[PDB]
């Protein structure tokens, strides 16, 4: 969790809080319309350069910013394939309820497992000095959950094995 | 690698930290407790299970179960929960980035060792791990190389004589009387004065009573005769309920169970006779040195005046021509940890790990043929 | 449910309904079971006559093992010549059933329990051989090892009921050891089955359940006695769980339950892997809810006026 | 090579009808309800169907996963499927092909979730999703030997949770004409329970209302004339024997409900204000919105479906109302123009498989060799992701 | 029983009604062979309902409370105790003994005390101890019909023995040993 992820976590925090200087901006190709500019990528003069934060080859933090919208996709550790399946299913459930989260994408960008997307409106109404707090909190708690759920798998396997075998 | 993990997963208490440090970063009771009521409240963050210090603090509405019984883990689910707690909630370091050192009592079933190694390698994916005996750790901590070690803890008491750099596995004596049995006997003999302790919370309270009041006398008959004129021996304790209880001859009676195991109805030698037999089982040429080096270790050996009485009994048993000396450092409560850290911070120890690449190519039986 | 059922529930319910009924009706339904076994129910000749058929890929090996006689003395005179496309057939007419209700119920249960009833022939044969060797060894203790070896050689029996499964069973003077050649395709199934099998081994070890038969599992290598047996690949991806059934585990009062249990083992393991998947689903959603709780910060307090129920404030003030 | 027989699932609002392809009847027709608590872990202590119904006061709390045809809670649905498959149906998922059915007008999200549950929790060989109707058209024709398929008509599928009026012309389903009323057997069951409530009968359990429908209710021409007939005729006053749990011979005196309940279909104002168009008028609108050339085929063949269309005189009243409305329109056109016409006839058709027409149509369809090619293979799912079945096809055009 | 009688609608507060409830428990309460099945059967309250006549002449009816309160012995959590049932405590006490003395402990269980007179308590205890204990051997329960006064019968038998007279605590010993003679004389 922490006491363990200081430099990576603080680098992500600083980069995210620096990249969240959004602004209301309409569409330069369609009139009377405004769209998240990071997702469309049609006007390159307002798209800041993509930025990547990493701690190890299996952990990355792609930070793509724009004038109004910021997309922030991360990779979390999957040491063994058990954690691979657990991470995939858990993060699918996480993104399946993006309606009540307001900063999630229903489908992550390829080569990743989750992609946040903070449009202007979220910074407009929701005070954003704890969106990053939620970000880092999730980035550590997710590994916590994966470990706990694999423990629960082992426990249930033990219980069912005992229940089956005792009734000879 | 900068530092290596090390965890003393003892039966009653668990000690964890980094190799080379001189202070336990994390010590919490090895307790996993589940609620036993309804919770008509709303919210409150209903947590399914509380482990460690949280369970010790909220024992009012919880039932506590020790995963390790008599040094053998019996609830692997609770053991995994405790290891997860140590890794994430208190030390909060990723297991996959730190080799770990574990401790297991001698003469335990091989199933315990194999299962522990497999769990650490697969469920936690540690880089490397090692399993060591308590007596070797005690010798490492004390700075000695020769001397029989008495390791009395919460779960089991064992003796492992070790000459200069060599251990005699055939002279290892293991006794299943320990702090938990002493606490149970104290609970049983506190009933004769009226006070009754039943639930696990009462068991922890009695453990605190034994912590703060129990001590070992010098001569049992003389101490009982003195207690007959019960004038200047009784003490008082304050329960959390606020009621004050008085303690008497049972203040020192229950520590004597170590020296007279017949008190709890078990036919075995005391912690002095077992040491004498363990020394006599060794070669004759090394007894003259093992007598001079008696090592006290573990939490149970923290009773006041236990060392003096044990020295008296061993001197009585042994011939008078050769002197008997017993040693007990004031920090012997964490002697096992100190030895473990000293061993883990040794350059010559770097090639004695068990790496994952070594483990997966030989199965979980590799621990038997490498660790010990 | 924790334990899988031991017979086909549909057959049991259908038989009970048609026996307790007064006006029978023509039926033609083919029903599949676990492990590829298929059952067919039809009434071709008379409305009161019901024919039930059994399908199994390994049935000729059962015939080789001597299952026709066991089926005969199990099902009495009910035996009928097999139908096309099926292995074992039975024809029942409602006009000859015993009047007593308990006889009808036990007949329905026995017919519905046809799967293990036909699959238990090797187990019965192994038990008889075990009794023979037990009495022969009791005749002279000094004559044990050579007869034990010759029984391990000659009486070594095997069967292939799935293309990734195998039972290898052989008797002795005191025990009837059985080997399962488990293997799971559908990668995630094998992924969870690794943990399931590892935990299943440990179980026996625990002193809590020492009364159970001894288990022995070691992947990437088969036991000594079955490397030369045909059909056993040289540890490609197949595990090998071995149960050692001692004399106490098949006492004359516990043979049938042990047979059914050891038969249903693999299906229980599969179903419980699926149940573990569901357990993940529910826990994972249950506390991604907690993550949503953690997120629900960063929302300044707002007030909704009424939003009473199934409507919009139901009033102008 | 020779595949195993396909499995015909069916998850209705009130009843779920499992079974196999080629069978002459569903193997199981049991309510779509799961019992659940709130030393077996709480993960597995669940019962479904009749077992759940009997084990209701023993420590379980029933819950219906499906309402109005759309699934709300997913734990209940997945547990229902696993219990069915591994307890009653007794099949291994990896060696069979499934034919799921679900009502139209569902969100694509529900279909995506169903597909991902089926191909991840179970991962069967193949999954095919069909629209509750269609199968109704397939099962409409009885002597389906080689040629006598109508292939053009209207299916009025009225069930427990929601009713659907779907026209079909030469096989293809015209999406733009699809319309759905959110009233069905459950709403009129609640109405019957309320009618028992107002009369203060000794027993008013919902199962009592269901049985009161089962052996009491019938459709009537009009409400005021039926009320007058009930006042005059005294033998239409029945007393149904309840025997709920211990109330032996507690007869329930039924009344005007017997004709007041079925009238909701032809007068939907009674149920609620969410809908106000009577069923024959709505069917007329559906047929008129259809292309001109297929109106004769739509009117000629009307197929009833579901268990809620088994009311006596339901088809007669529906046919009478539709025929009257179409005659009114045709005559209006005639006096507007001044010429006679041959007119159009209406034949509302009921058959011997009314209750489970959807299941029977699915079973008849699955036996066709070409059905296998239409299924979603597991390789396609693992390649194109979990959103392979989200493009909704029958109603409306994508993009 | 007093606590659970309130939910039915009957209130019994002070000592007189406490003795009344005790008399009710004498004649109505019994121990079911199994708990969950009997609780399920209580829904079809046909053979379970019973009527009792209070001293005031008011008749009361009782249902599942007949076997709900005697079950507290096997489930001490009902009254809020973190202890084990009688069968579990007996099994633990047997297990704590020596290895070779469990033959007679399993084969000889003495059922003594007034509370052990419930209808069907012996059968339930036998079934539970059979379930916990290994199935290799047999479990026997000895329940004499006069077990209510078994303690007194045994006391009379012991006092009538011709070897017990030497073990009496005479007043002569007490006149010099104080009141502590009983500690080291009796047991
Ligand atoms: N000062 C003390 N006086 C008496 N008993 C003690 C004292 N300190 C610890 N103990 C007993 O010793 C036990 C500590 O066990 P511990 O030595 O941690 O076991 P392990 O060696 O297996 O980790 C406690 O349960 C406690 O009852
Ligand atoms: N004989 C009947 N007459 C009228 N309504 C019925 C009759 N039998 C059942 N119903 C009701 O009609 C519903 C439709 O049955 P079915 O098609 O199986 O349900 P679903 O629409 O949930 O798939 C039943 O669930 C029930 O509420
Ligand atoms: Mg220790
Ligand atoms: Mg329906």
């Amino acid at each position: 969790m922490s006491n363990t992820l200081r430099p990576y976590l603080n680098a992500v925090r600083s980069t995210l809080t620096a990249s969240l200087a959004l602004e209301e901006f309409s569409s330069e190709i369609v009139e009377r319309q405004s769209q998240p500019e990071v997702e469309v990528g049609r006007s390159p003069e307002i798209l800041l350069k993509p930025l990547v934060v990493s701690r190890n080859e299996q952990e990355q933090c792609l930070i793509e910013s724009s004038v109004n919208s910021v997309r922030f996709s991360i990779r979390i550790k999957q040491v063994d394939e058990i954690e691979r399946i657990l991470v995939r299913k858990f993060m699918q459930f996480l993104m399946g309820r993006a309606e009540s989260f307001f900063i999630l994408r229903r489908k992550p960008v390829q080569g990743y497992d989750i992609s946040f997307l903070i449009t202007n409106y979220h910074t407009e109404e929701m005070l954003k000095h704890k969106l990053v707090d939620f970000i880092i909190e999730f980035m550590e708690e997710v590994d916590a959950e994966i470990s706990e759920m694999k423990l629960f798998l082992n426990g249930r396997a033990r219980l069912v094995a005992e229940t089956y075998l005792s009734c000879f | 690698e900068t530092t290596a993990l090390v965890c003393d997963n003892g039966s009653g208490l668990v000690k964890a930290g980094f190799a080379g440090d001189d202070a336990p970063r994390a010590v919490f009771p090895s307790i996993v407790g589940r609620p036993r009521h309804q919770g008509v409240m709303v919210g409150m963050g209903q947590k399914d299970s509380y482990v460690g210090d949280e369970a010790q603090s909220k024992r009012g509405i919880l039932t506590l179960k020790y995963p390790i019984e008599h040094g053998i883990i019996t609830n692997w689910d609770d053991m995994e929960k405790i290891w997860h707690h140590t890794f994430y909630n208190e030390l909060r370091v990723a297991p996959e980035e730190h080799p770990t050192l574990l401790t297991e009592a001698p003469l335990n079933p091989k199933a315990n060792r194999e299962k522990m190694t497999q769990i650490m390698f697969e469920t936690f994916n540690v880089p490397a791990m090692y399993v060591a005996i308590q007596a070797v750790l005690s010798l490492y901590a004390s700075g000695r190389t020769t001397g029989i070690v008495l390791d009395s803890g919460d779960g089991v008491t064992h003796n492992v004589p070790i000459y200069e750099g060599y251990a005699l596995p055939h002279a290892i004596m293991r006794l299943d009387l320990a702090g938990r049995d002493l606490t149970d006997y104290l609970m049983k003999i506190l009933t004769e004065r009226g006070y009754s302790f039943v639930t696990t919370a009462e068991r922890e309270i009695v453990r605190d009573i034994k912590e703060k009041l129990c001590y070992v006398a010098l001569d049992f008959e003389n101490e009982m005769a003195t207690a007959a004129s019960s004038s200047s021996l009784e003490k008082s304790y304050e329960l959390p309920d606020g009621q004050v209880i008085t303690i008497g001859n049972e203040r020192f009676r229950c520590p004597e169970t170590l020296f007279q195991p017949s008190f709890i109805g078990m036919e075995s030698a005391g912690i002095h006779e077992t040491t004498y037999n363990s020394i006599m089982k060794c070669d004759i040429d090394i007894r003259k040195d093992l007598y001079a080096n008696n090592v006290m270790s573990g939490g149970t050996t923290m009773y006041p005046g236990i060392a003096d009485r044990m020295q008296k009994e061993i001197t009585a048993l042994a011939p008078s021509t050769m002197k008997i000396k017993i040693i007990a450092p004031p920090e012997r409560k964490y002697s096992v940890w100190i030895g473990g850290s000293i061993l883990a911070s040794l350059s010559t120890f770097q090639q004695m790990w068990i790496t994952k690449q070594e483990y997966d190519e030989a199965g979980p039986s590799i621990v038997h043929r490498k660790c010990f | 449910m924790l334990s899988l059922d031991y017979n086909n529930i549909f057959i049991y319910e259908l038989l009970t309904e048609r026996f307790s009924s007064e006006n029978p009706s023509s039926i033609d339904q083919v029903v599949t079971d676990f492990d590829g076994v298929t059952f067919h129910i039809s009434t071709p000749e008379e409305k009161t006559k019901i024919l039930i058929s059994l399908s199994m890929k390994c049935y000729p090996e059962l015939v080789n093992y001597g299952t026709l006689d066991l089926l005969k003395q199990i099902y009495g005179a009910y035996v009928h010549e097999p139908e096309m496309g099926y292995n074992f057939s039975i024809l029942i007419d409602l006009q000859q059933l015993p009047a007593t209700d308990e006889e009808k119920e036990q007949l329905a249960m026995s017919i519905s329990m046809l799967k293990r009833n036909v699959l238990a022939a090797p187990f019965h044969r192994a038990f008889t051989k075990q009794a023979e060797l037990a009495d022969l060894a009791r005749k002279d203790p000094e004559n044990a090892p050579m007869l034990d070896k010759q029984a391990t050689s000659q009486e070594l029996m095997a069967i292939h009921y799935r293309d990734e499964e195998t039972i290898v069973l052989w008797p002795e003077h005191d025990r009837v050891t059985v080997v399962f050649s488990t293997k799971f395709r559908e990668e995630t199934d094998r992924i969870f089955g690794k943990v399931f099998l590892q935990e299943f081994v440990d179980a026996r070890r625990r002193p809590a359940i020492q009364t159970a038969p001894q288990v022995l599992f070691s992947y990437r290598d088969p036991p000594l006695e079955i490397r030369d047996i045909q059909g056993i690949q040289k540890g490609d991806d197949f595990g090998f769980v071995t149960f050692v059934l001692f004399e106490r585990h098949f006492t004359p009062q516990n043979r049938e339950d042990c047979i059914s249990h050891i038969q249903v083992f693999r299906n229980t393991l599969h179903f419980h892997i699926k149940a573990s998947k569901a357990y993940m689903h529910q826990r994972m959603r249950k506390r991604v809810a907690d993550f949503q709780k953690v997120l629900n910060r960063a929302k300044p307090d707002v007030e909704l006026e009424r939003k009473t129920a199934t409507g919009r404030s139901f009033v102008r003030a | 090579a020779s595949f195993n027989v396909p499995i015909i699932m069916d998850n209705g609002t009130g009843y779920s009808k499992l079974g196999y392809a080629g069978n002459d009847a569903p193997s199981y027709v049991f309510p779509t309800v799961i019992a659940t608590r709130s030393r077996a872990t709480e993960d597995l202590d669940f019962f479904i169907g009749n077992d759940a119904l009997k084990k209701a006061s023993a420590g379980y709390s029933l819950d219906y996963p499906i309402r109005h045809g759309q699934i709300e809670n997913w734990d209940h649905m997945e547990r229902f499927w696993q219990q069915s498959l591994f307890k009653y149906l007794r099949c291994e998922p990896e060696d069979h092909y499934f034919l799921l059915t679900e009502p139209p007008l569902n969100p694509p999200e529900n279909r995506e979730n169903t597909a991902e549950i089926m191909f991840e929790s179970f991962n069967c060989a193949g999954l095919y999703i069909a629209v509750q109707a269609v199968l109704a058209l397939a099962a409409s024709w009885t002597s389906s030997k080689v040629t006598d398929r109508s292939l053009t008509g209207t299916v009025v599928d009225s069930g427990d949770g929601v009713t659907h009026i779907i026209p079909v012309a030469e096989g293809y389903v015209i999406g733009s004409s699809i319309k759905t009323m959110p009233l069905a057997g459950r709403d009129v069951t609640y109405f019957v329970q309320s009618l028992l409530r107002d009369r203060n009968e000794p027993d008013s359990s919902l199962k009592t209302a269901e049985r009161i429908k089962e052996e009491c209710c019938y459709v009537c021409p009009d409400i005021v004339k039926e009320f007058s007939r009930f006042d005059r005729e005294p033998d239409r006053y029945l007393k149904y024997a309840s025997e709920s749990i211990t109330g032996h011979s507690t007869t329930i005196d039924v009344g005007f409900e017997r004709f007041l309940a079925p009238e909701i279909f032809f007068n939907p104002e009674i149920a609620s204000s969410d809908f106000l168009t009577p069923l024959p008028e709505l069917v007329d609108n559906v047929v008129q919105s259809s292309p001109i050339d297929v109106r004769k085929g739509l009117y000629k063949n009307i197929v009833l479906s579901g268990g809620s269309t088994l009311f006596k005189n339901f088809g007669n009243r529906l046919q009478r109302d539709l025929k009257r409305i179409v005659d009114e329109r045709i005559h209006r056109s005639e006096m507007l123009s001044g010429a006679k016409s041959g007119g159009v006839d209406v034949n509302v058709i009921s058959h011997k498989r009314q209750r489970n027409a959807v299941w029977f149509g699915g079973s008849l369809l699955a036996q066709t060799p070409e059905f296998g090619s239409y299924c979603h293979t597991k390789a396609d799912y693992e390649e194109y992701g979990a959103s392979i079945a989200r493009r909704y096809q029958i109603f409306g055009n994508s993009l």
